[PDB]
Order: C-alpha cells, then structure tokens, then sequence
RNA sequence: AGACAACACUGACUAGGAUAGCUGGUUUUCUGCGAAACCUAUAAUAGUAGGCAAUUUAAGUAACAUCUUAGUAGGUACAGA
RNA sequence: CGUGAAGAUUUUAUCGGUGAGUAUGUAGACUCGGAAUGACAAAGAUGAAUCUUGAAUAAUCAGACAUAGAAUGAUAAGGUUGUAUGUCAAAAGGGAAACAGCCCAGAACAAGAGUUAAGGUUCCAAAAUUAUUAUUAAGUGAAAUAAAGAAAGUUUUUAUAUAAGUCGACAAGAAGAUGGGCUUGGAAGCAGCCAUAAUUUAAAGAUCUCGUAACAGAGCACUUGUUAAAUCUUAAAAGCAU
RNA sequence: AACAAAGCACUUUGCAAAAAGACGAUAAGUCUAAGUAUUGAGUGUGAUUUCUGCCCGAUGCCGGCUGGUUAACGAAUUUUCUAAAUUGAAAAAAAAUUUGGUUUCAGAGGAACCCCCGGUUAAUGGCGGCCUUAGCGUGAGGGUCCUAAGGUAGCGAAAUGCCUUGGCCGUUAAAUGCGGUCUUGCAUGAAUGAUGUAACGAUACAACAGCUGUCUCUAUGAUUGACUCAGUGAAAUUGGAAUAACUGUGCAGAUACAGUUUACCUCUAGUUAGACGAGAAGACCCUAUGCAGCUUUACUGUUACUAAUUAUUGAAUACGAUU
RNA sequence: AAAUUAGAUGUAAAAAAAAAAUCUUAUGAGGGCGGAUCCGCUUCUAAUAUUUUUUUGUAGUUAUUAUUAUAAUAAUAAUCAUGUUUAUUACUUAAAAAGCUUAAUGGCUUAAUCUUGCCUUACUGUUUGAUUAACAACAAAUCUUACAGUCGCGUAAGCGGGGCAUAGGAUCACAAGAUACAAAAAGGAAAGAUCUUGGAUUUUUGGAAAAGCUACGCUAGGGAUAACAGGCUAAUUUGCGCAAGAGUGUACAAAAUGAGUGCGCGGUUUGGCACCUCGAUGUCGGCUUGACUAAUCCUCAUGGAUGCAGAAACUAUGUAGGGUACGACUGUUCGUCGAUUAAAAAGUUACAUGAGCUGGGUUAAAUACGUCGUGAGACAGUAUGGUUUCUAUCUUCUAGAGGGAAUUAGAAUAUAAUAAGGAUUAACCUUUGUACGAAAGGAACAUGGGGUACUAUUGU
RNA sequence: GGCUGAGUAGCUCAAAGUAGAGCAUACCGUUCAAAACGGUAAUGAAUGUGUUCGAUCCACAGCUCAGCCACCA
RNA sequence: AAUAUUUUUGU
C-alpha cells in the first residue's frame, strides 16, 4: 500500500474514533526525526482526510520543483471514514466507505525535508502547504526540544516539573 | 441492526469472581466463573 | 349516480338487548411518610403481569450507611511498540 | 558480448518481496507496563433506624436537561442510543435582566439595620464611586469571547546598533580582462541553456528591479564623504487594541 | 366523454304436463304467456361507410371410453371387556378355545366432480429477443434462441408520450396552445371493438369577424341599504380583564414575563393586520388485537346445483361376470 | 509452483563440608508469661527460601609433559556409563499455529491432545450448597455435594451421574413401558392418577389453524406521529465574503482573470430532527394594499485600468431618494420569446396579505384513457367537471367628535418655537462638431430652452 | 435514488468430479470458375479475491449491465 | 405403359 492509501479492506467499517489527546507527559511524535525541518500542528488535534495531504505534498512539489530534495511524510491514512447519505434520515444502519483518513494530534509533525536548498526556500513551501490544509501550522527546526501539551520543553523545563502540583 | 435487521441481545452469562479474598464460603460455593483457566484449583477446592 | 325507499341509506325509521386496553370528569379539612418513567414477559410496544420497590406497624439486628487499617478480584485513562 | 531465433553476465542509489534494528508513528475487536475512581468482604469506630423479616398492600413501566466520555449523524441539531453524577419531574426561596433541568440552598408560622451561601456593592436597586500595581483609548469592553489573517496602533520583555557618528537624508563612485561561451534575425549583466577557482580596487553579482529590435541609459547590492542623536538603532516574542 | 339507445353479435329455451329465466322461512303456484326458435331470457358491443387479424397452451364452459379413481354400500377380515361351559392349570395362578352380550379393526367390487381425449375467442384472456450487412451510412438480404401465438390492418407526443415546450409546417409582432405531418408507441390496436365523414351538442379545446367599461382608466347619474331621529327588538360569542409599541425571553410566533419607549378620559362611522379570530372533539396522516361495505385461487362455513343409494317398490326374460 | 522420506535448542549425570545473619513456617520442645491442644505477645530448636554472603574442598581413573628415585609429586586434557550406542535418564527448546463435534472467544501441552489395553457411571432413587438470591421477576435452565443400590478401570490412591468450555421450545392431546393408587350398588372393567420415554421452522420460537380494497367510508383517540408554516441545525443550495496564488493576460501574479483549497458570514433552497398546533395554524399562483433589508438593473459622486486617447464598457468604493414598464406562451412561481426603455435587478415579512377578493393548479365524491393488480381497486401518470361561510367585542389603524388641568378667573380673534408627515424620475437640444483622435467617432464644466401676456433672449 | 437477475469458442446456445453440440472459419476434393455439396481439422468458461480435496458452479467486491420499485399528503 | 429427389450464378 501508500500512505495515502493502505492495504486494508474498505468492507470491514470503523468507527469515528479520537485523536491521541496525550495527558501523561507524552512527546510522542512532536520532533523532527529524519529531515532538518518540518511542519508542526500547533492549535488543535484533527482528522485529516487523504485528499488533503494529497494536495499539500502536490503543493510542496510544484514550489520546489527543479530542485533537489528528499520529502518525508510522517502520517499515514489508515482510518476508513464511512460516510451515510445528507439526504438521508437517521437509522438504516452505517453509512458507506468515502475516504481515508489519519488522526494527528497536536504539535505533532506532518512533513519533514532534507536538501540543499535555502531556509527561506523551504519556508514559503510549508507555508503554502499549510494555508491549505485544515488548521495552522509552524516551521520547526531540526533540534529543538519536543512538545509537551502545548507547552515546549524549552530553557532547561523538563516532564517532571510539567508534572510538579507546584510551579508559582 | 443495519438495512437487515439483525437482533444480537445475548443472556449475560456473568462470568467472573463471585467470592473475593478472605471471604467465608461453604463447601458448593462457586467461587469463579470461567471460560477455561483463568484460575486453577488450589487447596480444598475442586 | 352506491341513485332513491317521508331529519338518516356502501343499507331507513322505531322498540328491546352492548362494549369501549380510548378521551373527559371524580366534591371537606388537618397530620405523617413518600416514588417511577428501569429490568423481564406479553398478537406486545399509549395496555398488563411479575420484580426492583412507595406505604402501614410488629418482631429482629453480628441490620444498613460512612470512614479508618489490612486484604482480594479486574486491565480503563495513561503510557508504550 | 553473442546466436540461424536463442540467452548469458554483469551493474543500478528503479518497483515488489525477504532478513535485521532497544528506529519513527498508528490502535473498538494490540496491552509487555499501569493508575485514580468504583466493587467485594473482615474488624473497629461513628451516625439522623436510614437495614432485614412477618403481616397488610400501591403506584410506575412517553421521561427531560446540565456536566464528563463515547456510538450514531456531518467532530450538526433543544438530534438519537448507552454509561457516570446531580437537579427537574414532585422543590418554593436567592443569583443567572426575563428562566422546569445551570450556581447556591431544601419553605411549619412571625420578629431582627441579626449571622451567612451563591452572587454582588455609581443610579434604577439592599451594599465600596473601598485600597494596591499594570494594561487599553477602541465605549473595545462592562453576565451568550465570531475565525484565519493583515498592519511604522500601543506597552512590556528578551536580543542588538551607537561620538570608532548608529538611523535617515543628501553628494560622488559603483571599474577592468569582457559584447563570458552557447543559442538567436538580433541575446552586449538583465529570453533561454552551461560555467561563474580569478583579477584589480575606497569598494563593484559573468548580475537583483526597470529600460533597448539589439546597444545605449536610469537604479540596487556594495564603497567614501558631509549633516547630526549623550536613556532616542534594528528585529523578534508576548499582552491589550484596530 | 358517464347511463340508455336503434342496430350488431354470441350463449341459452322443443313447451308430454315445470320452455328456459325470476320469485316462493317452501312449496303449491305466479310473471314469462292465453307466448312457441322470426319466442322468451341472459351477456357484451353501441346507427351507418371501410373493417374486425394471430393463438385453444392457461382459465371457464361443452362433449366424449364396456377406461382409471370411486364416499355410501359391500365379498373377504380383525379386536377390547364381561358371563357361562369346556379345556388347561390343578402350586400362591393364570392362560387358551367356544357361545351370549358389549366394543373395535377391516375393504375385491363399486358414482359424479376429478384424471384422460377432443372442441370453442363478438368466452374470461394472451398476442417476443439477439447479432449480421450493398462502404461510412442505411439494412432489402442472411444468421440463430424461445413461445400456445408472437400486435395483423389501422391509428399514433393521442382524453393514451414519463423523458418533453419531441422535430418540421401553418396560425401569433412573440405558441409549453390548436391544426397538419414525421413517428424509435416509458405504457396504441381491432365488438373492454379499430377507423373516416354527413347530421346533431347549454360537452371540451383553438382561431377569425363584429361587439362591447373586460381592460388602458375610470367618471357621473338613479333606486334600495348603509347614516341620523322615533317605534319594536335578535344571534353566534364570552374563565376573569385596568386588554399599547419594540427587542429579547419562554411548550420554541407575547396586550399580560424582562428591559426600554410611548400614551389625557370617553364615544361615533369606517377598516380587517392580530387576538395562532368564531363555527364543526381534523375528512388528510397515524394509532385501536375499534367498525362497516366490497373483493379474491385468505381461514372456516351455508346454499343453488350435480352424483350414488336404503325407503315408498313389484316382475320377466336375458347378456354376463364372480366362482 | 505444488507428490515421498529424513532432519532442524542446549545442559547435566564421583562428591560436597562448615560459620553467622535476615525473615517466613511447625499437629516442634504438649516451651514460657497474660488471659497441652483457644488467642495476642513471646525466647529456643528444626525445616524451606533468601545475601554477591566468610570460606574450605574440587578428587579418583586413563593419558600426556616436566622434575625426582617402575614409583612419587606437580601441571594440562578427557571422564553420565558393568551398560545390547539406535544408549539411557533429568531438565530446556519464544510466540503463533495444529489438535480438542460444528462460528467466535478463552483455555489445555505437567492434559482437556494423541496411541493402546479393558470397558459402556451416556447408571437407578433421593439429596446438599451455589450461580454475591441464574436470565435486574416467575418458569423451562447451569455447575456442584452427600447417602443407598451395583458396575467398569486401576498395583494403589482413587476416578466415573457423557463429550475442553460457551448455541436443541413447554403444556395439552397422542403413543410405548412400568407403579397397584382409586374403581360412582357390588365383582371386574373402562376412563383417570404417579414414574420413565418417543414423534414439533407450536420459527410472531413463554407456544392463534388466518388474504386484500375503500377517493362512499364511519367511530373512539394522537401534536405520544407525517403533510403546510414557525423553532433548532447549517450537510447542501439557485446566497456571499476573506486569505493564499498554480495558471491565463504577446511582456508582466494581483487591469481583468483565479484550478484544486483553507478560514468564515448569512438564513433566501433541498434536507435532518419532531419542539409548538390534529375538542382544527386553510394551500401554489393571480389581484389589491403595503412595510423593511441592501449582497445595486438604471440615475448621482468617485479610485484602478502595458490592458483609462475620446466615446461606450469592465472592475471597485460610497449610496436604497425615486424608478425597475408593455405584450405573446404556460395554472404556473420560474423560464422562453416579441418590441420599447435611463434601466426594464433581487430578497424578507406564516415562501407578507383568502374573518381583503379570485379559484386556473394541487387534494374528495362522478367518468374515461394508459399502466399496475386474479379481483375489488390503485397510480410525484394524464384528462373533462366539481357549494370558497362569518352583522367586528378588544388591540393597532384611517377620519370626526363629547369631556378635560390652565401658570391657574374665563373668553373672542390672529398666531410662534417645535413636532409628525408629504413632495422626490429621466432624457434631449444649445454649448459643439469644442477637448481628444490618423480617421470614424465624440465628451466634461457652464448658460438658456416660464414669454405667439409682462419680462428676457434670438432673427428679420 | 433503492433492490433484484444475468456475463463461456468468431457467433449461438447447453452443462462443484464437465468444458459439449451446432453454425461460422481453415485445408483438400468436386466444377471451365464460383456457390451449394463431400471429406478431414482447429476454436472458450468475464474481473479479481475467498471457500472447497477440487469451483462454469458456492461466497464476496468491482466493470458491463438489463429489469423492477421511486406510494399517502 | 401413367413413370417423376435436388442442381443457382458468369464484369
Ligand atoms: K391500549
Ligand atoms: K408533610
Ligand atoms: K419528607
Ligand atoms: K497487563
Ligand atoms: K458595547
Ligand atoms: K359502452
Ligand atoms: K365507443
Ligand atoms: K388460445
Ligand atoms: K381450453
Ligand atoms: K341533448
Ligand atoms: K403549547
Ligand atoms: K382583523
Ligand atoms: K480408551
Ligand atoms: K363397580
Ligand atoms: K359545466
Ligand atoms: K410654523
Ligand atoms: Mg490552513
Ligand atoms: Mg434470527
Ligand atoms: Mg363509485
Ligand atoms: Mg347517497
Ligand atoms: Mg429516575
Ligand atoms: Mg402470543
Ligand atoms: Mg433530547
Ligand atoms: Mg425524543
Ligand atoms: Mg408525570
Ligand atoms: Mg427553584
Ligand atoms: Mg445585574
Ligand atoms: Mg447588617
Ligand atoms: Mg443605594
Ligand atoms: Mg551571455
Ligand atoms: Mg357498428
Ligand atoms: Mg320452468
Ligand atoms: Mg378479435
Ligand atoms: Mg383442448
Ligand atoms: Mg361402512
Ligand atoms: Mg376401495
Ligand atoms: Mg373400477
Ligand atoms: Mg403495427
Ligand atoms: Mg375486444
Ligand atoms: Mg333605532
Ligand atoms: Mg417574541
Ligand atoms: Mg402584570
Ligand atoms: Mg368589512
Ligand atoms: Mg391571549
Ligand atoms: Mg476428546
Ligand atoms: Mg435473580
Ligand atoms: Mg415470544
Ligand atoms: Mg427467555
Ligand atoms: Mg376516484
Ligand atoms: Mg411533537
Ligand atoms: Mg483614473
Ligand atoms: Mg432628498
Ligand atoms: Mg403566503
Ligand atoms: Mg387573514
Ligand atoms: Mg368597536
Ligand atoms: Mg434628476
Ligand atoms: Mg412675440
Ligand atoms: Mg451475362
């Protein structure tokens, strides 16, 4: 299969699911780990469809075409989401396939890229990728600390003291 | 259901303890409803 | 033309003999207690029965509720791959 | 390479598969790890009889909303269906302008500048025009947060520039090998392709925006000088505003 | 436009005691009819011109074997209990046979309907697909599958055509209309009749001429009401009302609640926006193990009618079969 | 590619001894002390386990090497072996899977699997305690215990009342066996009763022998429940905006243009929900009469426009004062079309308005066509026809009055500040054939177009 | 919008242990030549994926599809 | 004497 289209069966259906609210002090996902930069979720979780990052990485492609590097796509739509009818009624059952899916929490990365090409460069490319996608989204580094929450572990701050009933 | 009703309400079965630590029983007493061994019999039990 | 058969006709009028799990109504005061809209069964789903369970006041209580201390069953949030 | 068609033998940063990874992610039908809560029973203690049984004997079996967490719907519904807690139903009174379900609090009857909860104290209207420190200038807002986003609005903080003249303006310069090579009717920095170690200078990209049919020409990067600031440069982040 | 209708067609009725048909808790009997196959009854169609095609498979009716089936009837069979006798047992004993009484099983033969054969469409009814081509094209022609038979003549965007305001022509300055025509007809069709004229129509649609207050666009005038005075004197209706506007709220559309605004008290004639105005316990929709009528190869029944037979009811030859 | 067979982990098998400590146990010493074997405190001893613990010993046998005088000593190597080497025995070999009567889940490998021997407890009667008092009742159920009776297997202990577990409906009636209960005068019997057992899509499976139409319809009820409108919601729309910028624009993103998207507003469509109304909220168009919104068709002011010469037009910002007509077709809203016009734009108000009108459509009874149905009949299929009620009590409203309260003793006449409404269009000529333009074409600003009277102005 | 039934040789049609029989086609022979005729041969189970010892066959999802229902306001 | 299969085409 793809990361847009996986090999599970359309048949067997699921159900609408959550995104990973990460309440226990979870940095799982929220650091760049292959590329030197990447694309941060940074104002709420969702469920982004395949049509949608299909679009963004089409988007990243045509501003950086002609030019050398190594895109890497760090969700996969492997969430089935069944559609039933707007003009139906309520009842009757599950409603049909209508697409893939992934769940992304948030702060986590979408993208990540590695090449030899300008900062400013790749910039504008994960800019554009995110006015079309659904939400907001921030240009992160290679090295920066991960993401706890919605609050970075940045200037010495650790899980423990996110943790500490005492932080005045 | 679906498009096919299909009713699937099933009689409880209510398998699991029915006795917890240090509590009395007599001899006949189920203590632990199981499909299989969860649970083996120890001493004095059957 | 389901037309007409004397206010009525997809079957008149009159006397005699009904039911209605449905709707509506049920009249003085004080005092004590005080629900349910759930489960199971039902040619059953706006009905009913048996339970849970409201009330009365007798006999019981090692009753019931709650916390403390020690112990047990079970795998959710989370976290992880 | 090679045979009359055959195929044979080597390579790839091509597709699929296989092995390894204490690599990254994913979770209703994964749980190696693992709460709180809730549940069961034992003893003790406390408490408002609230419990059980005997006898006698009902109503109810259209529920609603709030909060949390789900399925379903479209991550819509004052939607539908479970679970946990409460209220309403059957609960008046105070607050939420008005209010079945929300925040407090359970009405036997009166008296009191009585004591308090939620909530509030300039006037309507009982009580502060009460003290302290900042922010806003928009009536923003003040008891139902409209979004992404833009911007010499403003404040703070963290960096950073400055009499070695920051910032801004103004004056001059901004070369040469050389119309780079290719392409093209023509391509001279400036249609397009390839290259873009040098040289000489106070500095000057085989060229960032205009201009020419093509040259020419005007600007920029960059360089010098003059004017001139003794808390006064530039940028970012955050707070409240537009 | 429905019904009837003259006409048309099919089925039925021989009259000897009752023609068939209708009626008669059910008969005698009556109409039919003091009629007789050119009579009566029933069914469909709906004058006339031109016409009425194919299928008897299904269903219905009718006819037909020295046939099969065949209830009653019945040749041949088979039991339960009990009494007596015999037999047996004769040990604490049944058991078996026969007869009486009682109570069961049992079917060679033996009717109609039915099975079987045939007939009937102006009886109820039914009257099809697929590929292929003289070049593209068109499809005369040629392939095949199935049916009882595959819609014939005619008609055809129709009172029938959803798609659709179908294409074209005429009519209109402008045609979703009307008329004509082409028709590949969702879903025309031949007595559930097909089709074209004359005549007829308070039927329906469309056009023309004339005509007009229908309209452009209303005006004036007359009478009776309306209005006032005198006389007489109702009705529906009404929980009680000191019965404003806005925004919000709320059983979710406020005269009545919240806030703000506005308004001196009270009548008359007009007007109908609201009072979810009045009237009729919504005909629509849904509910009730509520009703009524109708329908049928719904369930369970009764009849018309058909078939056999005891009885009333006796003979005779046969012919023949059981044996 | 797919047939059979043989394989697919490693270790151990001469043998220990001793000291202390930390617990935990003991039907050990009948321990001691408080209240023999009861209980909380308790030392001692024993046993298991735990320390990485303090160590000691690690030989013998066979053989090798070295030294010493064949033996001794030291080191090194091998060493389960008195046993048919096909050795044997103990332990170990992830998970999944296979197997265990059938789906799925859990479980079993130390048996619930497999092989073999003997068997048939897949027994009779009664009975215990449970399923936190089976299924949130009852009933049909499930697991388990004991006594008696008599069978199997096993050396024995003991095991066995079907199957690894969780999915097979009663009574009645009927049929076959047993019990010896009762026998409607009596002796029998029949028909009953108890025990065991069989035959069920009693599948609406706690268990009726059961097809439709009604538009001719009726009654009792329901906003507990649909159609109209309102409310909630905003997927969607025939309603829009903002952000970004692939691309088009001979050049040049943003004059115009704007793929696929993102963030929203709005409440005008089709829906969703079923909150109000079924002891009654009349409904599509038309007429009449409005009121309001502004997302603008015309008119007024105006920015941008290699793509604004002029003119016209495009786009955008202000702005809703007025206007947005006539006719043919269709029941039509809508839409098509004809011909004018400065233009012939929209929407909300119960898709405003039927106690203001109309009734062509939709939606009753009648009738026909086609289609469907065996039929009665039905049809977002089509046709012709088809009773449209009400004297206004109240609020609001349009007009007119009776009374009154005014700086105030009361009048007549004429009246102000001020308030509430009303009026509200557009085009052409002159200017001027001027600006602009190669030409065609053709503005803007300003003046006048009240007068065959006055006046003003232009000609004669 | 919503269900149902079908798909095999070039063309027809038949059939969980099979793929058959026609027509067409091809080779040859008959005729002066061609057709007809005679003789002798070669042609298939859609699209995957499951079930089963084995699938034209059973199950499932697509493509092609045709047929039917889209009723009361 | 009373018999009777079929057999198209040729710029
Ligand atoms: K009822
Ligand atoms: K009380
Ligand atoms: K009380
Ligand atoms: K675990
Ligand atoms: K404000
Ligand atoms: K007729
Ligand atoms: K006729
Ligand atoms: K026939
Ligand atoms: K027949
Ligand atoms: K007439
Ligand atoms: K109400
Ligand atoms: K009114
Ligand atoms: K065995
Ligand atoms: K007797
Ligand atoms: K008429
Ligand atoms: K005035
Ligand atoms: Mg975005
Ligand atoms: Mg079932
Ligand atoms: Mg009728
Ligand atoms: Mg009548
Ligand atoms: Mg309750
Ligand atoms: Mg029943
Ligand atoms: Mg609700
Ligand atoms: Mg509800
Ligand atoms: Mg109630
Ligand atoms: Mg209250
Ligand atoms: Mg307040
Ligand atoms: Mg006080
Ligand atoms: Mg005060
Ligand atoms: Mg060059
Ligand atoms: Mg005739
Ligand atoms: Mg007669
Ligand atoms: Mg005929
Ligand atoms: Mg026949
Ligand atoms: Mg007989
Ligand atoms: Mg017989
Ligand atoms: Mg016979
Ligand atoms: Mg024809
Ligand atoms: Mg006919
Ligand atoms: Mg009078
Ligand atoms: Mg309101
Ligand atoms: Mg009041
Ligand atoms: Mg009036
Ligand atoms: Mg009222
Ligand atoms: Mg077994
Ligand atoms: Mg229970
Ligand atoms: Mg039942
Ligand atoms: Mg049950
Ligand atoms: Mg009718
Ligand atoms: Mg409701
Ligand atoms: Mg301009
Ligand atoms: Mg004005
Ligand atoms: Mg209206
Ligand atoms: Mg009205
Ligand atoms: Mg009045
Ligand atoms: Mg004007
Ligand atoms: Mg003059
Ligand atoms: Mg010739």
């Amino acid at each position: 299969g793809s990361w847009l289209e996986p090999n599970l069966n359309r048949k067997k259906k699921m159900m609408k699911g959550r995104p990973r609210v990460p309440t226990g002090g979870s940095t799982k996902g929220t650091t760049v780990v292959w590329g030197d930069y990447g694309l941060r979720m940074r104002d709420h979780h969702r469920r982004i469809s395949a049509q949608q990052l299909k679009l963004a990485e089409d988007t990243i492609k045509q501003r950086l075409r002609g030019q050398k590097y190594r895109l890497y796509k760090r969700v996969a739509c492997n969430v089935g989401v069944y559609v039933s009818g707007n003009e139906m009624r309520m009842g009757k059952g599950k409603g049909s396939f209508d697409h893939w899916a992934t769940r992304v929490a948030v702060n986590q990365i979408i993208f990540e890229i590695r090449g030899q090409l300008h900062e400013q460069v790749i910039r504008d490319a994960f800019r554009l990728a995110g006015h079309k996608l659904p939400g907001l989204y921030e240009f992160v580094k290679k090295g920066d600390p991960p993401v706890v929450g919605i609050t970075k572990l940045e200037d010495g701050l650790t899980v423990e003291d996110l943790k500490n009933p005492r932080k005045k | 259901g679906a498009y096919r009703l299909k009713p699937k309400r099933t009689i409880p079965k209510k398998l699991g303890a029915k006795k917890t630590g240090d509590q009395y029983v007599i001899p006949g007493n189920i203590i632990y409803k199981q499909r299989g061994t969860l649970w083996h019999p120890g001493e004095n039990t059957i």
